[PDB]
């Protein structure tokens, strides 16, 4: 008799709600799984969505399940992950379009005229199925598999198909591998599978085959398809030395945008240490031959992405969080300082007597003399980068031209403003520090103008606006382009302390 | 510290595969309990009149000042058992629809 | 030799709500002094009785006047934004509503940011001088943060 | 052909709305009903003449919704989602139960009136519109009648402005004009169209309205002599009713 | 090329029950400015012991001052304003008995309304300077609906 709810809504929902606009700086896996298909990322907001969407007994629950349930000091979670599909081994072309609950089991009356239509290398008809029986979904698609196998033509010849219960959909794949693209086409005949079933309906997932890649070329093509992640790792079994190294270098080919973290042995740190020297944007960490995994690479990522950026007083230390699912990997002092001077990273234990307490030690990560060390100035320039990318962007597509002149100096600065408040605000930019003479060298030769040093120590930044011209190697034309330097104090963080103490 | 019968986005009773009511815990019930009562409008409650939200007499109904709804919506957030204070109230008023929004406070 | 001609300068202002993308000063009026300012006091005194000084920080803000020939766009803008009124629209917590900011360009190539500020004073309607023209509409603003740039 | 002066409401019932909306789809100013065969009439139509009737202009807030008024008399017709979405879609009005338990309320459902997509479709929108004309009207009569001579210059003309001001201080006092609102891009161009004068919109957006008054010289058809006419223009911010509310909430 | 020139302009006045219709101002003054205001302030300013700044919202009328050459009749319809008691006639609710509004034309065609307000102060007789000549007369009035109306 008509509902209050056409007349009145109310959501409700638990607390702790924050909706966010901008990048996302979630963790990325990339797996060897077979369910997922090679060029689709697909992303998740529970644990149990990945429980239903994986199940129980695959590590990827694991890894979800430990990555999820963290607390930082203020409170927050991670609230998002990313999955992506990584292969090693030549596969066969395959299609899978079905995510709703289709499958009810309504193939029963449809056993007469099955007109399902395969495109491919030559075009070619699908005769009848019995499908009036419907027995059972997995006798279904026994039956067209044969009904495929009937066929001659070499790539369905020796075709399977598979039905997974957890997600609904159907899989097709053929039989040779590395080569071929299949596609399939609804027909004209109202009696017809396709139609129904998953594939050649709106959004279907086609895959073609093709050799294995390179994990680097992998991660690119991954970051080709979308960008919006932080901080990816390789999960399964622990990569090779060579591997480990070309994913570094294509990382660092990159300027500064993500965190590449690794798990490593404690004998294998002398090895990495110097094949990977420098190479700025790579964090090692130590794990534990004796125990369970317990997942220690994660703890980097998780820390990063539980933290905002709108909130005032957002810049966080890495020395000292507490991980009680954890194991522990070291507790003594000289194999800390070994692990130190190889700059690594580890849980270490004191006390364990009476009460016990270890916590994830050096933030530091490895990097040329140049770039940033610590990890909190690299994820606040990631931010950084991203919010100034995204002003000027607006600033291009709302004014309808830029001049070549003084004015368009200003509109860019007016544009740049809040960023810079924003930055203040959080504490990526710090101020009060005082500047060694070596520094001020430093800060007056990047700059040709003097007396900046004094604006970076007491304000914590300098802006400048330069436009020239140039030519691009594409066309022989010329074009202006518009030069801005930046220069800013980078925020610290606690991690030693002095004391003194007289009577008098 | 309170609880409740756990209920669906209608208000009916929703039972897990088991076939078992479940009675939540703090927290979630808060949510639930302030929903209903936003829900209940004034007048329906027999053994307690002037309870509830005036909708037809201060929102629906043309008005002066819209303040008076204010004041209504924020006592039916509170005589909840755990409510302590209201933290944001916004009653936005675009177009035709009469957005409102809300934070609350509890104990636990 | 010093060159502090005034001539080439420009201004650009931006405001939250009302001018998100800005729009820019060009033409300075005659009669008036076009950019004017308020003497800044970040400092105070006090004497001790014996005789000594002390000295401490105070807190001060900062005002500066513009001017502009009547009838031109520049006035109706400001005019535009003077009319507005900070009770309608919301703001983001410890912000003021509608933070302006303003941009002034030096002919030599200094400049300088001002931001953390609003207009708060100016005329309503045209004024008519005894020669038979009009005034020239002066306006006040102020802010609480600042910067310099001066190099170029 | 009258232009938003009268409103007419008919009858029928909902077997026939199928036919008749396409008919009288457009045509700007009726009102459809919706009749219940099995009980008597009890005239449903005279709802919303009776809601208009009610109404005065001169004391402030009288613009009002349409939607929640409560009639004992009147008889329920429709009590489900399915028929009333029809309905709606059709664009009739009705009584409908929500209710239907211990205690009973149905109230009349929308105030939406049949029309082309550039008359006003609101009922209150349309009985502000007519109010609005008639003062205009008396008022400008009462200038001509007072006055000796209107002449062609600008004086004459803000004459005529300030003689047309008492009546928009009375309708922003009443409620027909609204202050505050929201302009999309495709509004501000189009009413940068109508007017040739740009940040007119502003104007609207504080105030609620903006005028121009512009007199020129035509010819009429009756006779071969020219005339002095004044032509002027009328922009404002409808008023609105509330009908849908939707909320949230975050225990924390 | 701009022009700013106040020739051509003219004020009608109407009023409630003095001047029903109300009447034109074509004779202004010579050695009076001819029409002035006063600054509309309608924004203020706090200071917190932080030392950020805050900003708020004040009422504000607005005055205008109109001078005319002595003996003419507008000088005498004017005198009949300033005349006129508010104690007198009827009275309804929330008027400002006997509200005055005011429209100015300018010579290029900007126009502007004012409303709610009454005429504040003026002379009584006229007064004569040293050289023998009568001085204009001056009057002020007050408003508090600006009407923000500026059409081309």
């Amino acid at each position: 008799m008509i509902s209050q709810s056409r007349y009145i809504r109310i959501i409700s929902g638990v607390g702790a709600a924050a909706p966010v606009a901008g990048r996302k700086l979630i963790l990325r896996v990339m797996t060897t799984n077979n369910v997922i298909p090679p060029g689709i990322v697909i992303e998740f907001d529970n644990a149990n969505a990945v429980l239903s969407y994986f199940g129980a007994q695959s590590e990827e629950y694991q890894r979800a399940a430990a990555y999820f349930k963290f607390i930082s000091k203020s409170v927050n979670s991670p609230s998002s992950i990313s999955f992506a599909r990584w292969v090693n081994t030549a596969i066969a072309p395959m299609v899978v379009g079905d995510n709703l609950p289709k499958t009810i089991a309504d193939f029963a009356g449809f056993s007469a005229g099955v007109l399902t239509i395969m495109v491919g290398a030559a075009e070619q008809n699908i005769t009848a199925i019995d499908t009036s029986a419907a027995t059972s979904m997995d006798n279904v698609a026994s039956i067209i598999q044969t009904e495929i196998r009937k066929n001659a033509d070499p790539q369905l010849a020796q075709a399977t198909v598979t039905w997974n219960q957890n997600t609904n959909q159907f899989t097709l794949v053929g039989a040779t591998i590395g080569t071929g693209v299949l596609a399939v086409a609804k027909s004209a005949d109202p009696q017809d599978m396709s139609t129904a079933l998953g594939w050649s309906t709106s959004n279907v997932v086609n895959v073609a085959g093709q050799s294995a890649d390179l994990p680097d070329a992998a991660v690119a093509k991954s970051t080709n398809v979308s960008n919006n992640f932080g901080s990816f790792l390789f999960a399964g079994a622990p990569l090779d030395n060579d591997q480990i190294k070309a994913v570094s270098a294509w990382n660092a080919a990159q300027n500064n945008q993500f965190i590449y973290t690794v798990a490593t042995s404690l004998a294998n740190l002398g090895t990495l240490f110097t094949l990977v020297n420098g190479n700025a944007g790579t964090a090692l960490n130590v794990l534990s031959a004796t125990a369970a995994n317990d997942f220690v690479e994660q703890c980097p990522s998780e820390i990063l992405a539980a933290t905002n950026y709108d909130e005032p007083g957002a810049s966080q230390n890495y020395m000292y969080y507490q991980f009680p699912g954890r194991n522990i990997t070291v507790s003594d002092d000289t194999v800390a300082n070994t692990v130190d001077k190889s700059r690594g990273n580890y849980i270490g234990v004191t006390q364990a007597n009476g009460q016990q307490l270890a916590f994830y030690q050096r933030g530091i990560l490895c990097g040329g003399p140049t770039d940033a060390v610590d990890m909190n100035v690299y994820a606040n320039e990631i931010w950084l980068k991203s919010a100034i990318a995204q002003a000027l962007l607006d600033l291009f597509l709302n004014v309808n031209a830029v001049p070549a002149s003084s004015t368009g100096e200003a509109m860019t600065l007016a544009v740049l403003q809040p960023v810079l408040d924003k930055a203040t605000a959080n504490g990526t930019f710090t101020y009060g520090k005082e500047i060694s003479a070596v520094q001020q060298q430093y800060i007056t030769q990047v700059t040709g103008d003097r007396r900046a040093w004094r604006q970076v120590q007491t304000l914590g930044y300098w802006i400048n606006i330069t436009f020239s011209s140039y030519t691009n190697s594409n066309t022989g034309l010329t074009e202006w382009k518009a030069n801005y330097t930046l220069i800013y104090s980078k925020g610290d963080a606690i991690r030693f302390v002095e004391g003194s103490d007289v009577m008098i | 510290s309170t609880s409740t019968i756990r209920t669906g986005t209608n208000n009916d009773i929703l039972l897990d595969d088991n076939g078992n009511m479940v009675i939540l815990r703090d927290v979630e019930a808060c949510a639930q309990d302030v929903r209903a009562a936003m829900l209940m409008r004034t007048g329906e409650n027999i053994f307690d009149v002037n309870s509830g939200v005036g909708y037809f007499e201060y929102i629906f109904s043309p008005q002066k000042s819209y303040d008076d709804a204010r004041k209504s919506i924020a006592d039916a957030i509170l005589s909840s058992p755990d409510v302590t204070g209201i933290e944001q109230l916004d009653i936005d008023i675009t177009g035709e629809v009469f957005g409102v929004d809300a934070k609350v406070i509890t104990i636990h | 030799m010093i060159n502090v001609s005034g001539f080439g300068t420009g201004i650009v202002i931006v405001s939250a709500s009302s001018f998100p993308m800005g729009f820019s000063l060009s033409k300075f009026a005659d009669d008036e002094s076009p950019i004017s300012s308020k003497e800044l006091e970040p400092f105070g005194y006090e004497m001790l009785y014996d005789g000594g000084l002390f000295a401490f920080d105070k807190a001060a803000p900062l005002e500066v006047s513009v001017s502009v020939i009547a009838g031109s766009e520049d006035d109706i803008n400001l005019r535009i934004l003077l009319n507005s009124k900070k009770g309608s629209f919301r703001f983001l917590p410890g912000i003021i509503p509608d933070m302006t900011t303003l941009v002034a360009t030096l002919p030599d190539g200094g400049r300088t940011v001002l931001s953390n500020g609003t207009i708060l004073k100016g005329p309503a309607i045209d004024t008519i001088q005894n020669t038979g023209r009009r005034k020239g509409n002066t306006y006040t603003f102020v802010f609480g943060s600042y910067l310099g740039a001066q190099t170029a």
